């Protein structure tokens, strides 16, 4: 039951689309753009039963695919001279607005056992593994929670715990209890709660979360800094991500503070909702004006994201199951260090280059090693890693993911492929056909799709046929679109999902009725550089496009040259 | 209510947060903004925490420092 007047989004995304009120709401099943492909036709992943094939071929171990195709000498990492590490980081922050796939917590404990029994689907170890010498070990893996749990009558699907809309749900939450926990209820000012025990040169930090076996504590047992609390539960996973959440929390409070000065009669609720509504529009603008073009490149961007006409309540805004795996393309952009730079953009001592394997869940580094400014300046002035067909993903995430908080280091690329099988995702060729592209059946055809016969051979040797290539591995293997950072297969999947999220969003910021004409003129002036100026001690920032600029001093300007967002048209008559 | 990825528990909705224990300082302040004091009592009543003592007990039971509330 929906109202016929409503000024603001719900927290859950319910009632966005009025004739289909669960679409894009949180805690519902992903939509399937193609039918699930399970080993037994409805629940068991390919690779579950030893010796059962997929389309007549053996199922390649995900860790063996990782070893033979993804591994590369870190020596030879290639900086992308046209992308900042901020391009990587916006991508992760954005993913955490769109999807999160729950799984059960630690019969048998999937974390310490290697027995394959539901919900465990551990990755088995290939012979001669470069790291895991005991072939009877395994990389732990929990299967994603089923949408209709305890049922064989039906085909397994997975759950999206998040609002699919681009609505800043990684700031405000996607369920109402958590959304109230994030707010400052000490007063009528409409603010997000801030940390009460620590500050970053007198600027707000995220509150602390309360976990019984808190992982941020294990990363530095004597600093006793717990994990942070944001709209999305992954906000402490890395300090670069933490810095983005911290940035948007400040901007929320900054805007609610201005708005109260302009509208002194407004109560806390109105102030929270109006600020929340601007933050949401800013994530939409930065994403579609500045980020997506540099992902897709111009051709794909015009083909899959034509210019907005208006809200269409027949478009399905749900995240596709396949998207949660394809949008992991950005793992190929990850540098193996976190880079912190001082107020002259010079390496910050003692440790200006921390290996990633010692920043996962290390919230203590934000509190104790200098706030979010050095981290933000590292993001703006360090180049992202470039994806290349023989340098796909770095060993900090392929060999040492979550090393400090876990019995064994995980292999993120191998998890992506195991996860696609968990989810019953069809393979490479089926998604090529869904995208209306040539389906290679032979190694010579595949070499031509990839413009790389050397990589074609590797893929045929692991998988047996291009029909069995896992979506993520095939997607990142494709050669990159011009002025873009994915190939045609991912360009299609990614572009199509973002088209549907825009056109199917009743509260998209350009939709008649959402903002006034004068508001939309003002919002066009926002930029992520400005938002950095307004809420940190940084006075020199990347020049638009923040995601292209990566070199100091060439690509940078003084904050004073950037106009601010003019909130005049939010003054109530 | 308990969300976890890759074995790691990332959030437990049934555990009380630290900055929310400090809302008790408003409930026990005799000269607190009466409008705000009523919103916080409604908020806690909604969670089945109906007395200041029930708030404190649940905080202590959830690992928070409930000194200051002897
Ligand atoms: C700091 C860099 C990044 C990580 C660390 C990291 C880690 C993860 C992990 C552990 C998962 C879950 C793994 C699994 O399936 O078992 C994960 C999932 C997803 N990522 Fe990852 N990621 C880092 C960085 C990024 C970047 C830059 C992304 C850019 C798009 C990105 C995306 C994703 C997505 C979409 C997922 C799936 C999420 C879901 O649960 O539905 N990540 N990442
Ligand atoms: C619970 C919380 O978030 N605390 C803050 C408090 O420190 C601050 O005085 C108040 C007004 O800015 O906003 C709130
Ligand atoms: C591994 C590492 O960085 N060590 C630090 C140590 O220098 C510091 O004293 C401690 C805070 O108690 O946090 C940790
Ligand atoms: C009212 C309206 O806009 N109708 C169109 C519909 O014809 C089309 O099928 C859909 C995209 O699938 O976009 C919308
Ligand atoms: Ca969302
Ligand atoms: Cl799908």
């Amino acid at each position: 039951t929906c109202p016929e007047q409503d000024k603001y989004r719900t927290i859950t995304g319910m009632c966005n689309n009025r004739r289909s009120p669960t679409l894009g709401a949180s805690n519902r099943a992903f939509v399937r753009w193609l039918p699930a492909e399970y080993e037994d036709g409805f629940s068991l992943p390919y690779g579950w039963t030893p010796g059962v094939k997929r389309n007549g071929f053996p199922v390649a171990l995900a860790r063996a695919v990782s070893n033979e195709i993804v591994r590369f000498p870190t020596d030879q990492l290639t900086p992308d001279q046209e992308r900042s590490l901020m391009f990587m980081q916006w991508g992760q922050l954005l993913d955490h607005d769109l999807d999160f796939t729950p799984e059960p917590a630690a019969g048998v404990n999937c974390e310490t056992s290697c027995v394959q029994q539901p919900p465990c689907f551990p990755l088995k170890i290939p012979p001669n593994d470069p790291r895991i010498k005991n072939q009877a070990d395994c990389i732990p893996f929990f299967r994603s929670c089923p949408a209709c749990p305890g049922s064989n009558i039906t085909i397994r699907n997975q759950i999206n715990a998040l609002t699919s809309f681009v609505d800043a749900s990684m700031v405000y939450g996607s369920e109402e209890p958590l959304a109230r926990n994030l707010r400052n209820m000490s007063n009528q000012l409409g603010l997000l709660a801030v940390n009460q025990r620590f500050q970053d040169n007198g600027r707000a930090l995220l509150p602390f979360d309360n976990l019984h076996d808190d992982p941020c504590l294990l990363t530095n047992r004597s600093a006793r800094i717990p994990c942070f609390l944001a709209g999305d539960t992954r906000s402490s996973e890395m300090p670069e991500l933490t810095s983005m959440h911290t940035l948007l929390l400040r901007e929320h409070n900054r805007l609610a503070t201005e708005l109260k000065s302009l509208n002194p009669r407004w109560d806390g609720e109105r102030l929270y909702q109006e600020a929340r509504k601007i933050v949401g529009a800013m994530v939409q603008i930065i994403t579609y004006r500045d980020y997506l073009p540099l992902v897709l490149g111009p051709t794909a961007m015009r083909k899959y994201l034509p210019t907005y006409r208006s809200y269409n309540d027949s478009v399905d805004p749900r995240i596709a199951n396949v998207f949660t795996n394809a949008f992991r393309y950005g793992h190929t952009l990850i540098q193996p260090f976190m880079f912190r730079l001082d107020n002259r953009y010079q390496p910050m001592e003692p440790n200006p280059r921390v290996p990633l394997s010692r920043v996962f869940f290390a919230s203590w580094r934000v509190v104790l090693e200098g706030g979010i400014d050095p981290i933000l300046r590292g993001l703006m002035a360090t180049p992202a890693k470039l994806n290349r067909q023989n340098q796909i993903a770095v060993d900090e995430i392929r060999e040492r993911l979550f090393e400090q908080v876990m019995r064994i280091g995980l292999d993120l690329p191998a998890l992506n492929m195991q996860r696609s099988r968990d989810h019953g995702l069809p393979g490479y060729n089926a998604w090529r056909r869904f995208c209306g592209l040539p389906q290679p059946e032979t190694v010579g055809q595949l070499g031509t799709v990839l413009r790389n016969l050397k990589l074609a051979r590797k893929l045929m040797e692991q998988y047996g046929t291009p029909n069995n290539i896992d979506i993520w591995m095939g997607g990142v293997s494709e050669p990159l679109k011009r002025k873009g950072r994915v190939g045609p297969l991912l360009a299609c999947i990614i572009g199509t999902q973002f088209r549907k999220l825009r056109d199917g969003d009743r509260f998209w910021w350009e939709n008649e009725g959402v903002f006034s004409m004068q508001q939309r003129q003002a919002l066009a002036q926002i930029s992520l550089p400005r938002i950095i100026c307004d809420n940190t001690g940084i006075t020199t920032v990347s020049k638009n496009n923040i995601f292209m600029s990566n070199s100091y001093p060439r690509d940078f300007v003084n904050c004073s040259t950037l106009p601010a967002l003019n909130l005049a048209s939010w003054r109530e008559a | 209510q308990v969300t976890s990825q890759n074995g790691i528990i990332l959030h437990d909705d049934s555990r009380m947060l630290d900055h929310e224990l400090q809302y008790v300082d408003v409930l026990i302040n005799p000269n607190a903004n009466p409008q705000t004091k009523e919103r916080l009592k409604a908020y806690f009543e909604s969670q089945g925490l109906n007395t200041v003592s029930e708030i404190v007990q649940k905080a202590k039971q959830d690992g928070l420092d409930t000194s200051k509330y002897d």
